[PDB]
RNA sequence: GGACCUGGCGGUGCUUCAUAUCCCUCUAGAGGAGCCUGUUCUGUAAUCGAUAAACCCCGAUCAACCUCACCACCUCUUGCUCAGCCUAUAUACCGCCAUCUUCAGCAAACCCUGAUGAAGGCUACAAAGUAAGCGCAAGUACCCACGUAAAGACGUUAGGUCAAGGUGUAGCCCAUGAGGUGGCAAGAAAUGGGCUACAUUUUCUACCCCAGAAAACUACGAUAGCCCUUAUGAAACUUAAGGGUCGAAGGUGGAUUUAGC
């Protein structure tokens, strides 16, 4: 399915036609009628529950909607325009002659944030496909060109074929320190671990009291080990007997409360510690939601992985 | 129309049934269904019993096709007569 | 192996449509439903009577318009109106198409009792999607 | 039944067996495959055996500037149709029963000696 | 014209326990209690025994009304699952979709 | 919501190939869709068994068979009576010759319920789905055997056999049976002394002082019996005396007058008469011109209810005069009049609608700014009706008026879409205006794209069956044409058509 | 009611309304069975009398 | 629907056959399916119902009718 | 010559028109009635979504094409006049309920089908509080113990949920006789409570 | 007969690996007892199909009548149907699947190599391959980008199913079709899967984890046998539930073997 330039210019025709349509039907402005306006207009006048967005209803611009097609590389005459035509990949090339020339000009004359181009990237800037081997060999060459004394001129070149990825950082967020009405400070979080959900209030001051649904940790959690995972997060911080804790909890087993008590306090507890310390039980693994959660049992077999007995033969 | 309408989104209902996958034997292995519901709450209130004809009348009529309805109305009424005093 | 609705590949020379080109996992995340009624939502009753009735419009328009269809019937139900949609060919005469949708809309009308509707568009020929 | 029946596609796919286990290898010793006929070839909308005349359907929908009515065939007159449509597919069988002749090549079964005609045109508008 | 004489004798099941189901009702309700003398609801037992064999209502199957499939059919649709499933795989069946979780 | 300009009317399928492309597929489209419904009622109506099963709720009785054959096989009055209300009128003669010979008593309204069947049909069968000119009362008739072997006669059973007469074109029999009732000493009703005046008229040829002097006579009569006149006795009155015009224009403003006194109001059927009497061949200006002014002048901002069979008549008839008078102002007011409320339901059928609209439409076009002529160009068609071959011919007469050529492509485009691409007279029309006169560059382009389009059609039209006719003046303006736009290659290949066809060329082609 | 629609469309084919491929697929199968000499035989006069 | 006790006249005012029809107008006052024709209708079944058992209820000392 | 389709009508829409005059009501999708270069489907490689033309996913969607913002505040100038006025008196929940002490809830369900009965309409539930009767110590005491589950002490509310009728209007008469002969035995006083 | 090509196979080489996976290793099982259930045999006048992996709580998310297709007896003949047939053929097929697949290959159209043979087509500091499309992949569902589902081509086993339905061919038509009544569906024996056990990490009771008792011929241990009651039904020694009575084998199971990251 080649398309031309002349299809594509009815194209564009019609969608700025149809652009103002759009607007008209909707009672807005046709002149600030922006495409996330005509997102929002086409999700409501078509709407579509497929999963996949890919086939819903879209009214996109042209040139976002089609695919990128190279020009005819020869004129009447039959004369290809780029001497490197007969190659198949004039334009591969034409960036490896170019690299290769600029590393010869710096003889003649002597991370973190950024990542390399991935091959369906370079695949796009050049409007050509690409082999695996020929993706690397280009890339060994930019490496080789960053190693040398590249100036102003061969870094505008290189930054080109970079791309910048936008690290996350995992430092842990801080909850809010709220005053209640009596003044007191104290900061609230939530967890989860399995079915069971937690929500705790960590006061900034206290005895060390742990009231679960109303109740005495000790006699909410009569089994020893659920206490340790409430003396966990205290306890590792160096503030046992320092703070108070009323929190609530619903759904999951015993174990399973337990552990959605523990994040929930130790996340709200984050408010009360300096930053090293939040690093810490980040580190200590006491700030991360526990993702293990039951798997389904499949059709065929008598457990999630546990299969139906293979019959003797 | 003047109407003062709160609206949230209850959990949604997702029924799964499993059938066998050949026309003969071949027990272990079955392709499953599933049908989803979803639901929307609209709550209107403080509406007099015309404005709730035309208002139901013009969203009814008006209901998707695949979209099912079921509204709830709640009407006040005053005790009757019989009962604001004891016969005894 | 799968064979339920796939059609199967071949030489690149079998023109099917979009409808025809999805097996049945992609129903609800590439293609939707065919018919749209609220029997087989929860708590509604009356799925059974709905599927016979589709199966029936379904063989019933397949043989009232024959050869003129190009693509599977569209089914909805609003209220009591039944509204059936069908993409259609340009062979037929103007007359003749006027003619069907006036018997059929009548008829169904009186065996379902209920008010139908049919709605037709047409193509110049079947709509490809791809090539198997 | 009327909802166990199938279209003709599926009628004549089952019918024909052209997939299956026997055209796999050749595991068969066969020779007259069935050929599949279109039924709806010869057929007119609007056309049924009790020989109904519907105004915009099968027969025009004026007649001398005024809509025909709804009529019927008389049985002499139906006979008559049922006739010709016997004719008429008598005729489609026939001649595709009837065949050209291949002229032979060194021998009548054998492809030597054949011609295949001219090679295809080139895709540069070349021709041989 | 019904699928096959299998449901042929299941509709007539059908209709003759229509017809007799509130007589049905009505003497089940004598031999289902302890308030009435034994020997009024011994004739009771005698009676319903005497109605025809299949106004029985425990003798109705709920066969595959496409394909009168005595067996693997889904009561909401009444579809066996081989027809159930040809409908639904060509998203046919409103709201239906095949199940990954 | 208003009328989508854009849009074919509703009832048609919103497709472009389903959609009619002229008044003629405007009209055959609804008739086959007619046709099929017809067809499945036939068969709905045939096979009601296969239509009984009802699943609606609540319960639709218009969406039920039908049941037309009486279920009563008794004979008896309570079976005869079945059969009347059926309409069955052989079947009802038939069951009541065999009762009266058995000697069975059958009550008089019963009597009276068969003449009003066999009076109304004239012993006829109605149509049915399947099983002008002259007098359709015949001498020996069911209707009259009955009424004779009748014992007792009512009232109403003389007043059903003059109006059925009188519906039939037995005028004579009807006025020789009205002397028999007053004979009897009975009095009549209004519905039959409406259909006396309409026999009085027609029952023979005289000078109009003659007629006008019964039918007072009768009225007087109908005054005497204390008879009170209706709205049909006084539109039956302006309808009989279509025949005499001038004669009648006098007399016929006298039943006006009079009917705003007694308290009967004129309906639109009223005022059709009135028009169609007064709108007779000749000058209208001297009377024609008064009436209509002062007829709107009274109906302006009126909403109408039907009332008389004739109401669907006025607007078409008002249409009529403002184009023979050649007001625009006053067919805004007829147009304004159909445009309040639901007075638009009056136009008419089909063939009613598009008279109207294209005596209204080639009215603008001649007294109407160009500017506003192409927005009601584009509110009305294809909108509310599809033109014939002589609006668009009158409309490029307008444009020519304007000095506004920059449209023919335009009215040519739309003159294919409406089914005109085959009319000699419209090609030869846009073709002789374009090749008028020389224009600028740009202009001059557009109008060689049209007449090549055009060309086109010359060659491809369906009397290519027949030996391809090209009109000497086609032939020249469209050479002319491919000159002047620069296309001298396609002028110069055309020359042969002049030789092939043997077609003069003319005077300004060669030059050029 | 299988009676219904089975006889509902039975009588539309005749009538020329609906075209029924699988009727007509074994309509064709039965002229040609005749054709080869397997015809139904009259009840009463089987190969076994 | 709710109060069938007028229908019981015919019946015995004590004894099985009053405590049965209890039973059977306590049943019928509950069903949203059935109209009053319908509720009667049962109620008049067994009324004649158990006019024709009476030899069978003498025996066992219960007088109906 | 066979017969030529039409170009869409699209091609003299106005892109200032009155749009709610082309779709007025529900109706299908119809690209050439649609004036918009809406696309839908999953693309081929190297493909784009299908156009609307012949466009059969399109024609599955329930569109809200005649549910413009324009139309339905068009729609709403037309249906004021069909609205009456709520009581201004009655500003908040608690002066309803001291004018208004009983509650009658119902249920209307809308299904597509021929038939609308469903038998979950007829049901009735009236809530009414304690407080707001004139129920002394004893009939306050006594009523309690005779509605059993239905009486909330939490909230004071009693519901009384009545279906056994197939009416609706039967089921709330019904309701209402409950209500009544609960409230008046209440305040009878009979001799075999004297042993409590 | 000579020499080759391709494929298969080798108790075939080298190298590298497998990840619940081949060995070793880890945990709980099966193989022993009783019981439940399938199958095979035997039996019966008394179905059918699956039946190495890829059959064996399999078609059945289900057989007291019905279901039912079986057997015996009796009855009907244009027959619920513009008839019917669970009659043969899955080695004629559509349909829906198993299987490798816990794979990544299939392949149109060209081009080139081999003297223009069957055939073959790669080396990146590259030496003849270019490859649409299909699959994988990617996307989507579920709680993530993880996992699990889903997906998984072309082919393989004339693999399974004519008894889901439809259907080619052949066959039956006073019967190989239709209906009714009643009846079979058992256990010498063997075997697969499962259930409960053999107990002290236990048994009973309270509680739902700070207790008291029990603990070898009145212990642990039957969901079995026998009796009774109840539930469903028109119909129950028969199906299910409960109770009473009874208190057996079993004392942790050889070779071998299943599952799980
Ligand atoms: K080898
Ligand atoms: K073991
Ligand atoms: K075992
Ligand atoms: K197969
Ligand atoms: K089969
Ligand atoms: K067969
Ligand atoms: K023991
Ligand atoms: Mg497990
Ligand atoms: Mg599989
Ligand atoms: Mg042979
Ligand atoms: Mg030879
Ligand atoms: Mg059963
Ligand atoms: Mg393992
Ligand atoms: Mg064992
Ligand atoms: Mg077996
Ligand atoms: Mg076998
Ligand atoms: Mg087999
Ligand atoms: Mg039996
Ligand atoms: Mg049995
Ligand atoms: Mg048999
Ligand atoms: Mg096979
Ligand atoms: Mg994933
Ligand atoms: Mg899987
Ligand atoms: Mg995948
Ligand atoms: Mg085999
Ligand atoms: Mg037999
Ligand atoms: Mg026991
Ligand atoms: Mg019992």
């Amino acid at each position: 399915e080649t398309y031309t330039e002349d299809f594509i210019k009815k194209q564009i025709e019609e969608f700025n036609i149809g652009k103002r349509h759009l607007a008209n039907m909707m009672g807005e402005d046709p002149e600030t009628f922006t495409q996330e306006d005509i997102d929002r207009a086409i999700a409501y006048l078509f709407p579509s529950g497929l999963f996949e967005k890919r086939a819903r209803p879209v009214m996109k611009h042209p040139e976002q909607i089609f695919p990128r097609q190279r020009a005819i590389q020869w004129g009447e005459d039959g004369r290809p325009f780029h001497y490197l035509f007969y190659t198949g990949k004039q334009s591969y090339y034409s960036l490896m002659h170019d690299v290769y020339g600029m590393l010869l000009n710096l003889e003649k004359h002597q991370v973190i944030g950024s990542r390399w181009l991935i091959k369906e990237e370079l695949e796009e800037m050049l409007v050509e496909k690409l082999s695996d081997l020929d993706y690397m060999q280009f890339i060994r060459l930019l490496e080789k060109l960053l190693t040398s004394q590249c100036g102003a001129a061969e870094e505008e070149f290189v930054q080109r074929f970079r791309r910048s990825v936008t690290l996350e950082s995992k430092k842990q967020l801080i909850e809010p320190v709220q005053y209640d009405e009596q003044g007191m400070a104290f900061s609230k979080s939530e967890g989860k671990r399995k079915t069971a959900k937690a929500e705790a209030i960590v006061y900034k001051h206290g005895s060390g009291r742990i009231k679960v649904n109303g109740i005495d940790y000790q006699l909410y959690f009569p089994i020893t080990q659920d206490r340790e995972q409430l003396m966990f997060p205290f306890h590792f911080v160096d503030r046992l007997g320092k703070h108070d804790v009323t929190c609530t909890v619903s759904g999951g087993g015993r174990s399973a409360q337990a552990g959605a008590i523990r994040l929930a306090m130790a996340k709200a507890l984050c408010s009360f510690v300096t930053e090293d310390e939040v690093e810490w039980m980040r580190q200590a693994g006491l700030l991360t939601t526990d993702p293990r959660v039951r798997e389904r049992k499949k059709p065929g077999q008598e457990g999630a992985r546990r299969k139906f007995t293979w019959k003797k033969r | 129309l003047g109407i003062s309408i709160k609206v949230h989104e209850p959990p949604r209902k997702i029924e799964r049934f499993t059938l066998l996958q050949s026309v003969h034997i071949y027990k272990k292995h079955r392709v499953q269904y599933e049908m989803r519901t979803l639901y929307r709450c609209l709550e209107l209130e403080h509406l007099t019993g015309s404005t709730a004809d035309v208002y139901l009348e013009y969203i009814q009529r008006n209901l998707p096709e695949g979209v099912a309805m079921e509204v709830t109305k709640t009407q006040l009424e005053q005790l009757p007569e019989h009962i604001k005093e004891p016969i005894w | 192996k799968n064979r339920a609705a796939r059609v199967r590949v071949s030489k690149g020379d079998k023109p099917v449509t979009y409808e025809e080109a999805h097996a049945p996992h992609y129903i609800a995340h590439r293609k939707g439903w065919l018919s749209l009624h609220t029997g087989n939502l929860d708590g509604e009753d009356h799925a059974a009577e709905r599927t016979v009735e589709d199966v029936f419009l379904r063989k019933f328009m397949w043989g009232t318009f024959p050869g003129c269809l190009a693509d599977q019937l569209v089914l909805k139900r609003r209220g009591n109106q039944l509204e059936i949609c069908a993409v259609v060919l340009r062979q037929l005469s103007p007359h003749k198409y006027y003619f069907l949708v006036g018997y059929s809309e009548t008829l169904l009308s009186y065996f379902y009792k209920c008010p139908v509707r049919l709605h037709l568009q047409t193509v110049p020929s079947k709509v490809v999607y791809k090539y198997l | 039944s009327f909802f166990t029946k199938l279209t003709a596609d599926e009628l004549w796919k089952g019918a024909l067996a052209e997939t299956g286990a026997g055209a796999k290898k050749g595991r068969g010793k066969r020779t007259k495959k069935k050929k599949r006929k279109d039924l709806n070839r010869g057929q007119i909308i609007g056309e049924g055996r009790y020989g109904f005349l519907w105004p915009g359907l099968n027969v025009p929908l004026m007649k001398n500037g005024a809509v025909q009515t709804i009529a019927q065939r008389s049985k002499e007159e139906q006979e008559k149709v049922e006739a010709d449509m016997i004719q008429q597919r008598e005729e489609w069988d026939r001649k595709k029963k009837m065949k050209v002749k291949r002229e032979r090549g060194w021998s009548g079964n054998s492809w030597g000696g054949i011609s295949l005609g001219p090679p295809d045109p080139g895709p540069c508008g070349e021709t041989y | 014209h019904y699928v096959d004489w299998r449901m042929w004798r299941d509709v007539k099941r059908r209709k003759m326990a229509y017809e007799y189901a509130d007589e049905r009702l009505r003497i089940n309700s004598l031999r289902k209690n302890t308030i009435l003398p034994k020997i009024l609801q011994d004739v009771a037992d005698e009676e319903i025994a005497a109605l025809p064999r299949d106004s029985c209502p425990v003798r109705i199957r709920n066969r595959c009304v496409m394909t009168s499939r005595p067996r693997g059919v889904k009561r909401r649709w009444r579809l066996s699952r081989i027809v159930f499933r040809h409908l639904a795989d060509h998203g046919q069946l409103s709201g239906i979709q095949r199940a990954t979780w | 919501v208003n009328r989508d300009t854009t849009a074919v009317p509703y009832v048609f399928q919103d497709d472009p190939y389903l959609m009619p492309a002229s008044s003629l597929e405007s009209r055959s489209f609804l008739l086959a869709k007619k046709s099929g419904e017809n067809v499945a009622k036939f068969i709905i109506n045939s096979y009601p068994k296969y239509f009984q099963k009802d699943i609606a709720e609540p319960h639709i009785p218009c969406l039920m068979p039908e049941y037309f054959e009486p279920q009563i096989k008794d004979i008896s009055e309570a079976a005869l009576k079945e059969r009347i209300e059926l309409r069955k009128v052989k079947a009802s003669v038939d069951m009541f010759d065999q009762l009266l010979q058995a000697g069975t008593t059958v009550s008089l309204e019963t009597t009276n319920s068969l003449l009003d069947l066999l009076c109304y049909y004239g012993d006829q069968e109605p149509s049915t789905d399947y099983h002008q000119f002259g007098v359709t009362w015949r001498a020996k008739n069911n209707a009259e055997r009955i009424f004779s072997l009748m014992p007792e006669k009512n009232e109403h059973s003389y007043c059903t056999m003059i109006r059925g007469m009188v519906k039939h074109r037995a005028y004579e029999q009807a006025l020789n049976l009205y002397t028999e009732l007053l004979n009897n000493r009975l009095h009549a009703d209004v519905y039959t002394f409406n259909a006396l005046i309409e026999a009085t008229v027609c029952a023979i040829n005289e000078k109009f002082e003659e007629k006008w002097s019964k039918i007072l006579e009768l009225l007087r009569h109908m005054v005497a019996q204390k008879v009170k006149p209706n709205l049909q006795t006084f539109n039956t009155i302006l309808k009989c005396l279509r025949r005499f015009h001038v004669f009648a224009r006098s007399p016929a403003l006298q039943v006006l007058r009079e009917m705003k006194a007694i308290g009967i109001e004129p309906s639109l059927a009223t005022y059709h008469h009135i028009i169609r009497l007064f709108d007779q061949p000749g000058d209208p200006l001297k009377r024609s011109s008064f009436i209509i002014y002062d007829i709107m002048n009274e109906l302006m901002g009126k909403r109408f209810s039907p009332k008389d069979p004739d109401d669907d008549k006025f607007f078409q008839s008002a249409m009529s005069i403002c184009s023979s008078l050649r007001d625009l102002e006053l067919a805004y007011q007829v147009h304004g009049l159909l445009k309040t409320g639901d007075n638009w339901k009056f136009i008419g059928p089909d063939q009613h609608r598009n008279f109207y609209y294209s005596k209204f439409f080639d009215l603008i076009c001649l007294m109407e700014q160009i500017d506003v002529t192409l927005k009601w160009y584009e509110d009305l068609i294809p909108s509310a009706y599809f033109p014939h071959s002589q609006t668009m011919i009158h409309l490029l007469q307008a444009l020519d008026v304007a000095n506004r050529l920059e449209v023919i492509p335009k009215i040519w485009k739309d003159s294919k879409e409406y089914g005109h691409t085959f009319r000699s007279d419209l090609r030869e029309e846009i073709l002789m205006l374009m090749a008028r006169d020389k224009h600028p560059p740009e202009l001059q382009v557009a109008f060689a794209d049209c007449a090549a389009d055009i060309k086109s059609a010359y060659e491809s039209q369906p009397i290519r069956q027949t030996a391809q006719d090209w009109p000497a003046t086609s032939l020249n303006c469209i050479a002319i044409l491919f000159l002047r736009a620069g296309r001298t290659q396609e002028a110069w290949k055309m020359l042969g058509l002049f030789r092939k066809h043997n077609k003069i060329p003319r005077s300004e082609l060669l030059n050029e | 009611n299988h009676h219904t629609y089975a006889e509902l469309m039975q009588t539309l084919r005749f009538l020329g309304l609906y075209r029924d491929e699988h009727q007509d697929f074994m309509d064709e199968q039965k002229r040609l069975k005749k054709l080869r000499g397997k015809e139904k035989p009259k009840k009463g006069e089987g190969k076994r009398a | 629907h709710i109060f069938l006790e007028k229908h019981l006249e015919s019946f015995p005012k004590q004894g099985p056959i009053r405590h049965f029809m209890e039973l059977v107008t306590c049943g019928l006052s509950k069903n949203p399916y059935l109209s009053v024709k319908q509720k009667v209708e049962h109620i008049e079944w067994f009324r004649n119902y158990f006019n024709e058992k009476k030899d069978i209820l003498k025996e066992s000392n219960i007088q109906f009718n | 010559p066979r017969r030529k389709a039409l170009p869409p009508r699209t091609e003299k829409m106005a892109v200032d028109q009155d749009w709610p005059s082309v779709y007025p009501v529900a109706a299908p999708f119809k690209p050439s009635a649609v004036p918009l270069p809406v696309r839908m489907g999953y693309p081929v490689k190297k493909g784009v979504p299908m156009a609307k033309e012949g466009n059969l996913e399109l024609l599955k969607i329930p569109n809200f094409l005649h549910l413009t913002p324009v139309a339905i505040k068009k729609h709403c100038e037309a249906l004021k006049d069909f609205c009456t006025e709520w009581p201004a008196a009655l500003d908040s929940d608690e002066k309803c309920e001291k004018h208004f002490p009983i509650e009658i809830d119902s249920t209307d369900y809308v299904s597509s089908g021929p038939s609308v009965r469903n038998p979950r309409a007829r049901v009735v539930v009236l809530r009414v509080k304690l407080s707001s009767l004139n129920l002394d110590d004893h009939a306050k005491k006594k009523l309690i113990k005779l509605v059993g589950e239905r009486y909330c002490k939490t909230t004071d509310v009693l519901t009384i949920k009545t279906d056994r009728c197939p009416l609706r209007r039967q089921n709330y008469d019904y309701a209402v006789y409950l209500l009544t002969v609960l409230y008046h035995e209440s305040w009878n006083t009979e001799e075999w409570e004297k042993s409590k």
